[PDB]
């Protein structure tokens, strides 16, 4: 005749990703006019390059 | 005809150069179009594996 008392415990830790978003930019920016007319309502087309 | 190349401009205003003032002096002829001829080239090609 035997009884056995047992007590666990653990604990996890995980880390998981997405190789096609993996991460978000954001770019602050700053609109320039050097000529001799005002422009109302710009909206600029930029390219973010990266090598 | 009063459009005798096809394009959106007629004899006079292609003759006069009473057009649009980025269209090449080619096509103030009444004989030849204006047309433009728009084409698109890739310069590489990135692919993201999402696994």
């Amino acid at each position: 005749t035997a009884v056995q008392d047992s007590n666990g415990e653990s604990w996890n830790t995980g880390l998981s990703i997405n190789k096609g978003e993996s991460a978000y930019i954001n770019a602050n920016v700053r609109y320039y006019n050097t000529g001799t007319a005002p422009m109302y309502k710009v909206t600029p087309t930029t390219n973010l390059v990266l090598d | 005809e009063s459009n005798t190349a096809g394009d959106p401009y007629t004899d006079y205003q292609k003759a006069s150069g009473s057009i649009d003032k980025a269209i090449k002096l080619e096509a103030r002829d009444p004989l030849v179009a204006a047309y433009p001829v728009v084409g698109v080239g890739m310069e590489n090609l990135i692919i993201s594996t999402n696994e």
